């Protein structure tokens, strides 16, 4: 069964740092592109970052450019997100999303309301 | 012919069915089909003044446009139905900076989709008047959402419409360049993007679609004969 | 519903001309092939001509070639039989028949009412019905036998035999098609059997509505040939 | 929400009540079926052309 | 109290998985390790059915094993006579975007549906002599992805709104609604006894349903991506699924778990369609690489390839007498292999 578990969230003062982790199971982790998404109160899902299979290709959204960084350990089958200089608007529930099909670059339906290959998320408050 | 009389009559019936199919073949192959995409608040409903389907006519050429809206949020599966269409018409609201990154991500997803790797995209950057008013007002700043705007300069080939402000032109061409740089990374010459600036009062959209479809057909024919 | 009403009959002098019309309604006339079948006074049924859907194929009987011609007007749902050089032998009642041909269909299913025309004073399969009359009481079971000059079993595996019933003062109605199938709306009590050249029609629990004249026909090759007719008088 | 989780738990409990059988017996049954019907499979045993309806 | 429900669900899943592992004494590979290979399974194209204008999504065989129905995005269904390569009926549709079609076991009706969220039933046999729409079933909130007849007055449908339904055609109403999938339901397969049926959805999940009561008996997992096709083994105690994982899997109802996997390192494209032979010894699956693969179900060894199309193999079917295989592709062609 496809399982994604997020961890590493809480309340941190503005200007601090926080490390999010996502443990994946039930599939070949090295075969899929991965994404980090967030949902803020009173707002819908918003794509944040993504990393490809080999990790060569890394992309961010505008607000997190430079402040955050994404990485993945395929040997450990885990995804990491480092969060630095946390602005007060970074408060949200964070999800680690998996792209629906392997060996592909397009990733449809990662910011959808009901996506199967997502997780429970971690609350980050600034 | 080693056939019975009823077998021969069945053959004749099949022949008549084939004739009708050939007539339908001519009719079907005459008409161009377009797929209309773009989120809400973009105004994709009113782009042609001529809602699941729409017919319109431009100089003895028939266009048939489809807007799929009666489905769920996920579009991973049914989108495959539209891989024979001549063009995807993507409408983007050009005044809202809060949801423009979502439009960029959607355009990226459409552009790099496996079953949409040969379909060209006509890009309509709608609501130019609102963008111009917001830029001249100064309340909103593109730099807040796009830091790259500071280290940006207007294109050399950029055209100013008669009477305008350089800041408005800079904003417009930055918005266009975002989609263009998305579009010029995996196209490989198989499909292209045609961006346009259109307001709500604009009535030239159908002609732009006609010209873009002409170009799409020419490129497809060149590639099929293996000349490009 | 389905109607195939025919007009154009009357009395004519010999060596003359006459046009018979068949106006149809309630069904797709364009997709159906059409036949003309004439019944001589107190004789059996005789095939006249066949026009196909789309008018691509036309067949005539040898007795009416050159003098008769068939045509159709699909927009107006009308069939025409133009006739010249009329003879005393043409005096008959002319039924207008519809027939559709595709895998698993029932040709000759619906017959028109007919029209009465009066005239003032070799490689053809032969169908033979043994009995011309059969006495029988209601509630019993009766069998009608039809023999063919040539084997009707084709290489595709279809034995082209058709069984029709003509109740008194009525047009014929299809009972059996291709020697086994039971036509739509026909009671289950009728059954068909046969082998190549000999065929039998069995009618269990005979009732009042079942009394009439039974005809066996072959659709293997043109021209189409009817039997002599068996009259199940009560 | 609350209802979705409650229905998920109820469905899991309902699925928990079924009695499972060993894989060996099931595999043996499938193998036995395939062995038994190994003669009525034209795609597994090619049929003479005269019998094939698509021979042409 | 949401965490309590979540931990209850996790504990139940752990109980289920350990109870399942308590039955895996041996694998089908070891049980069928001493079976002679079927050998080189070579098939040839006997008929090629031409006449559609656009990509073909669905096809369905008749019970007589001679007539079949196919559906194209040009807006047409066609009933083909396979033996003679003849067109018996050409039915224009009111909606061009059709994704499925079914043929009634009696042979008096056909069904279709698609992006219009409607299931249309057409009566093939009418006194007027032309096919006309018999019924227009409405009620789904998403595209109709599959439909299968039970008899002349019952049909089961799956839709993109993550649900299935059982209808009464005379009243045009849903007699039953099956819910539980958290993603678009792609394909369904009726049991030979028409008592149970499975549905596979875009959540790596298959579900077994009882039509009479309307509840999910069992849920099968093991795929990593969306299931695109599903089909029962002939005796009804197992079924096979194909997915975007580029693997097919065999699940047994009695053991409540999968028994065999079918994949190769070269294959990286997903399975669009899957079907079994008459005896269940061969598993036929069409892919996005424009080819169909034949698998030795009992040994998970590839035995042959059907390679005649030049685009995606969208639909696949096997006759009820197991005499031919029909494959329809996006290149607007349908082929018969024997």
């Amino acid at each position: 069964q496809v399982q994604l578990q997020e961890s590493g969230g809480g309340l941190v003062q503005p200007g601090g740092s926080l490390r999010l982790s996502c443990a994946a199971s039930g599939f070949t982790f090295s075969n899929y592109k991965m994404n980090w998404v967030r949902q803020a109160p009173g707002k819908g899902l918003e794509w944040v970052s993504d990393i490809s299979q080999s990790g060569a290709s890394i992309s961010y959204t505008g607000s997190v450019k430079g402040r955050f960084t994404i990485s993945r350990d395929n040997a450990k089958n885990t995804l990491y997100l480092q969060m630095n200089s946390l602005k007060p608007e970074d408060t949200a529930v964070y999800y680690c999303a998996r792209c629906p099909a392997p060996f592909t670059r397009d990733c449809f339906d990662v910011t959808s309301t009901t996506y199967a290959y997502r997780g429970q998320g971690t609350q980050v408050t600034v | 012919c080693t056939l019975s009389a009823e077998d021969k009559a069945a053959v004749e019936r099949s022949k008549m069915i084939e004739k009708q199919l050939q007539k339908d073949k001519q009719v079907y192959r005459a008409t161009h089909r377009l797929l209309l995409l773009g989120a809400d608040n973009s105004g994709k409903s009113t782009i042609v003044k001529q809602i699941f389907e729409t017919k319109f006519q431009v100089d003895k050429v028939n266009f048939h446009m489809f807007d799929v809206g009666g489905q769920r949020d996920e579009r991973r599966k049914w989108i495959q139905c539209f891989n024979d269409v001549t063009a995807i018409i993507f409408v983007v609201d050009s005044s809202d900076y809060n949801r423009l990154q979502e439009a960029l991500n959607d355009f990226k997803s459409i552009w790099n989709n496996r079953w949409l790797r040969t379909i060209s995209v006509i890009l309509f950057l709608n609501k130019q008047d609102l963008l111009a008013e917001k830029v001249l007002a100064g309340k909103s700043k593109i730099e807040d959402y796009f830091p790259e705007f500071a280290r940006y300069t207007t294109p050399e080939d950029a055209t100013p419409e008669p009477g305008e402000d350089p800041r408005v032109t800079r904003a417009k061409y930055f918005i266009r360049d975002e989609f263009l740089r998305i579009s010029t990374a995996s196209g490989d010459g198989r499909h292209y993007c045609y961006p346009h600036f259109t307001c709500a009062v604009d009535t030239e959209n159908a002609r732009r679609i006609f010209n873009d479809c002409k170009d799409i057909i020419l490129q497809m024919n060149l590639r099929e004969y293996n000349l490009v | 519903d389905v109607q195939l009403v025919e007009s154009g009959g009357g009395l004519v002098q010999p060596g003359g001309s006459r046009k018979l019309s068949c106006s149809a309604s309630g069904f797709a006339f364009s997709s159906f092939g059409m036949h003309w079948v004439r019944q001589a006074p107190e004789k059996g049924l005789e095939w006249v001509a066949y026009i196909s859907s789309g008018s691509g194929t036309i067949y005539y009987a040898d007795t009416v070639k050159g003098r008769f011609t068939i045509s159709r007007d699909d927009p107006k749902n009308t069939l025409f039989l133009q006739m010249t050089s009329l003879r005393s032998e043409d005096t008959a009642m002319y039924y207008c028949v519809r027939s559709i041909y595709y895998y698993g269909s029932s040709p000759f299913d619906f017959w028109g009412q007919g029209t009465t025309l009066t005239v003032s004073s070799g490689s053809d399969i032969v169908m033979t019905q043994a009995t011309s009359s059969v006495p029988v009481t209601p509630g019993e079971s009766v069998s009608i036998s039809c023999r063919s000059s040539k084997s009707l079993l084709h290489s595709n595996g279809n034995t082209y035999l058709y069984w029709f019933l003509q109740r008194p003062g009525q047009s014929p109605q299809l009972l059996i098609y291709r020697m086994s199938n039971l036509a739509s709306g026909v009671p289950d009590r009728f059954s068909g059997s046969g082998s190549g050249t000999a065929f039998t029609l069995t009618i269990s629990r005979l009732e009042a509505e079942d009394v009439g004249v039974y005809y066996c026909m072959q659709h293997l090759e043109y021209p189409l040939t009817f039997g002599a007719g068996t009259k199940l008088e009560l | 929400s609350i209802a979705q989780a409650r229905k998920l738990v109820e469905q899991l409990k309902m699925e928990a009540n079924i009695d499972r059988i060993k894989v060996s017996k099931a595999a043996a049954d499938l193998m036995a079926y395939c062995e038994a019907h190994a003669k009525e499979d034209p795609l597994l045993t090619p049929v003479p052309a005269s019998e094939n309806p698509f021979r042409e | 109290e949401l965490d309590q429900l979540r931990q209850e669900a996790e504990q139940l899943k752990n109980q289920i998985r350990d109870a399942r592992k308590a039955c895996a004494d041996a694998t089908l590979s070891q049980i069928t390790n001493n079976i002679d290979p079927v050998g080189r399974i070579q098939m040839r194209t006997r008929r090629t059915l031409r006449g559609h204008l656009a990509k073909i999504y669905a096809m369905h065989w008749g019970t007589d094993s001679r007539l079949l129905v196919s559906a194209s995005q040009d807006g047409k269904l066609i009933i083909w006579d396979s033996y003679t390569t003849n067109k018996v009926h050409a039915i224009p549709l009111r909606s061009s975007w059709v994704m499925t079609c079914a043929y009634a076991p009696s042979g008096n009706y056909v069904a279709c549906g698609g992006l219009d969220n409607i299931c249309s039933i057409y009566n093939l046999k009418t006194r007027e002599g032309n096919v006309r729409v018999s019924r227009e079933l409405a009620g789904h909130t998403g595209y109709l992805s599959c439909c299968r007849f039970l008899d002349d007055n019952q049909i089961v449908t799956s839709s993109g709104d993550t649900t299935c339904a059982l209808w009464d055609i005379e009243t045009g109403q849903q007699t039953t609604t099956f819910t539980g999938h958290t993603g678009d339901v792609m394909s369904l397969s009726l049991a030979p006894d028409t008592r149970l049926f499975v549905s596979g959805a875009c959540d790596a999940s298959a579900k077994l349903w009882d039509v009479r009561e309307g509840m999910c008996r069992q849920t099968f997992t093991g795929h990593e991506s969306d299931i695109n096709a599903i089909c029962f083994f002939p005796n009804g105690n197992a079924f096979a699924t194909g997915s975007d994982d580029a693997t097919c899997r065999l699940f047994d109802l009695r053991a409540d778990q999968e028994l065999m996997t079918y994949s190769h390192d070269n294959i990286i494209c997903g399975i669009t369609s899957v079907s079994f032979s008459k005896s269940g010894r061969l598993l036929l699956a069409g892919y996005d690489d424009f080819n169909c693969n034949v698998w030795d179900a009992l040994k998970a060894d590839r035995a042959g390839v059907l390679a005649g199309h030049d685009n995606r193999v969208s639909c696949l079917g096997v006759t009820d007498d197991g005499m031919a295989v029909a494959t329809g592709s996006w290149d607007s062609f349908l082929k018969i292999w024997n």
